[PDB]
């Protein structure tokens, strides 16, 4: 108890943080702060509960356990897949959050950025290297929070209508951290009136679920969704499908028929591992970019389906930043589509392309799949292996990320929100994924967080320069709601996306470039036509 | 021979399986997630695909 700068009293008790070394200076890190009672035993599948107060001074100088989850071991020793594996021990006792503040502590309420990690709602941890907020804190005087939330069955196994397995508890874990940030961020120097949520993939989808669920809507002011949305083919399931998957998983693990109460009771005697060993076997169709337990439309957290909610809510008070990377679908292909591997060029046959469309668009009818092949084929060169390979990538990315985002952008803008859109086109120089994958899902995260700002990490000067710009837009968006500049009339402006002009920008090494229409003709296919062909 | 070893919940570590076969257990239909690796050659299950090797090191990759 010497550095009064690392000593903090939150409502729960006293905490002791740790001074960390960014590249230009030091930061106050308060790691492993328990924001809820461990959701184990009888609490499994249940809504989180506030952490009871503690006496004494709790040590907050380390990252806590990671929520029990599947570890992606497709490519042993490959950094592409392993940089996402948990980097701390797995435990159901995992509801802890982290806070980074500059060093010393700030003298005036600083704007807060809360990060929600992605990982298809089946994996993830706020303690991975890519989410290191020491950089945003040191370089932008940012106050950054990041929490752990249950994933997989623990975070989302549901039996809609039951009290012992209501569903969406992983999203509630998220909200509780949001509540925590409210009641305590002040003690660290963070303005509780300027909270900005931001996430990628499932994190971005989570963020969107917060905007859509009123209770969570009053705990933040702005939001950023990178490569993901609440609306879309994979972020949510119907209560019928949730129950379907929960009761099928239950069957697989020996639990046992079965009424809710006793089915869930049996599920709670089950070893964590045992649930994860069966998690991947309840999906309804052979597919990719599909996860077993995701948020469920329960009519509670989600009053109605995201689609409904985004065409009818009022987003006048909303300020959003949304975007996607160049090759949203690249690496998912490698998880089951005949012909794709990271090890070769993955050139495919028209026949493979046809088989691939069914796997990439798993819920599509024979007719819908048929329409997809039509749209994505270049009828001049209908068999060029390369074009087919790229088209497959595009099918998957457009269906799951690009078009759901454009739809979101559109609907929000069309309802009073001030939306800003982007496309991330810079492929990192250190990228270990094959060059054909371009700029893969999730590879803008490092730049936003500022990791190339670390001399210790191999990158180019351009890249470090690039990083700062991003760190800047985000934080400016974070504190003002506008990504631009409180002074120096930046010669290259980022205009808000509107249904009229549909402008958005390209984030890459070159200066900003303004473009119109997010894959406009293609997303009309996805968002306006296909849904009529599947009803 | 050295091989990878792991469950659905652990990172891939490398171990000496001595002179036994190695295995790669993954989901047989998409999504083809790898469910585990280790020593031996446990029978496949049509729902779970199991490929086995005998050499060289890291062959169950
Ligand atoms: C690429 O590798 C996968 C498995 O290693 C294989 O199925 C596919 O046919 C290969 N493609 C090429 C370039 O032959």
């Amino acid at each position: 108890r010497e550095d009064p700068q690392l000593l903090v009293r939150v409502r729960g008790g006293q905490l002791r943080g740790i001074r960390l070394k960014a590249p230009g200076g030091p930061v106050s890190a308060f790691l492993g702060i328990p924001f809820a009672e461990p959701p184990v035993g009888s609490r499994r599948f249940m809504p989180p509960e506030p952490k009871r107060p503690w006496s004494g001074v709790l040590d907050a100088t380390t990252f806590q356990n990671v929520c029990y989850q599947y570890v992606d071991t497709l490519y042993p020793g490959f950094e592409g897949t392993e940089m996402w594996n948990p980097n701390r021990e797995l435990s159901e006792d995992c509801l802890y959050l982290n806070v980074w503040t500059p060093y010393p502590r700030p003298a005036s309420p600083t704007p807060v950025l809360i990060w929600i990690y992605g990982g298809g709602f089946y994996s993830g941890a706020a303690s991975l290297d890519v989410y290191d907020g020491r950089f945003l804190a040191q370089v932008e005087g940012a106050v950054l929070v990041s929490m752990n939330y249950r994933v997989g069955t623990f975070g989302f196994l549901a039996l809609p209508g039951s009290r012992e397995a209501p569903g969406n508890v992983g999203l509630l874990d998220q909200r509780l951290a949001l509540q925590w940030v409210q009641e305590n961020i002040a003690a660290f120097g963070g303005d509780p009136m300027s909270v900005t949520l931001f996430g990628e993939s499932a994190g971005a989808a989570s963020v969107g679920m917060h905007i859509l669920s009123l209770p969570s809507r009053s705990l933040f002011h702005r939001a950023v969704l990178q490569s993901g949305t609440p609306n879309g083919p994979w972020a949510t399931v119907s209560a019928g499908e949730a129950r379907r998957r929960a009761t099928l998983l239950a069957r697989l693990v020996g639990c046992p028929g079965g009424n809710d109460t006793e089915l869930i009771a049996c599920l709670r005697t089950r070893p964590a591992q045992d649930l994860v060993d069966h998690e991947w076997h309840v999906l309804p169709q052979e597919s990719i970019f599909r996860f077993s337990f995701v948020p469920v439309v329960d009519g509670d957290f989600l009053s109605d389906t995201p689609e409904a909610l985004i065409n009818t809510g009022d987003f006048q008070d909303l300020q959003v930043l949304v975007g996607v990377v160049k090759d949203e679908g690249s690496y998912f292909l490698v998880y089951g589509v005949p012909g794709f591997s990271k090890d070769n060029e993955s050139l495919i046959s028209r026949a493979q392309f046809l088989a691939g469309v069914r796997i990439g668009v798993p819920q599509a009818s024979d007719l819908a799949a048929e329409a997809v092949v039509l749209h994505y084929t270049d009828w001049l060169h209908p068999e060029d292996p390369t074009h087919l390979r790229d088209a497959m990538s595009a099918v998957v990315g457009d269906h799951n990320v690009v078009c759901p985002v454009a739809q979101l952008a559109g609907r929000l803008a069309a309802q009073g929100a001030r939306v800003y859109a982007y496309i991330f086109e810079h492929r990192a120089s250190t990228l270990t994924w094959p060059l054909w994958m371009g700029v893969p899902h999730g590879y803008e995260i490092e730049f936003i967080f500022g990791l190339p700002l670390d001399p210790s990490l191999n990158y180019t000067t351009e890249e470090r320069i690039f990083a700062q710009r991003l760190m800047k837009y985000w934080t400016n968006f974070a504190r003002t709601g506008d990504p631009n500049d409180p002074r120096d009339s930046k010669s290259p402006q980022w205009p808000p996306y509107t249904t009229a002009a549909q402008q958005y920008v390209s984030l890459n090494l070159k200066p900003l470039e303004v473009r119109r229409g997010l894959r406009a003709q293609t997303c009309a296919f996805w968002n306006r036509f296909l849904p009529k062909l599947l009803s | 021979t050295m091989c990878y070893s792991h469950t659905t919940t652990s990172r891939a570590i490398l171990t000496n399986c001595g002179e036994n076969s190695c295995y790669r257990k993954s989901r047989r239909h998409p999504p083809k997630m790898v469910l585990g690796r280790g020593c031996g050659c446990p029978p496949g299950d049509d729902n779970l695909e199991v490929k086995c090797c005998t050499s060289p090191d890291k062959c169950n990759y």
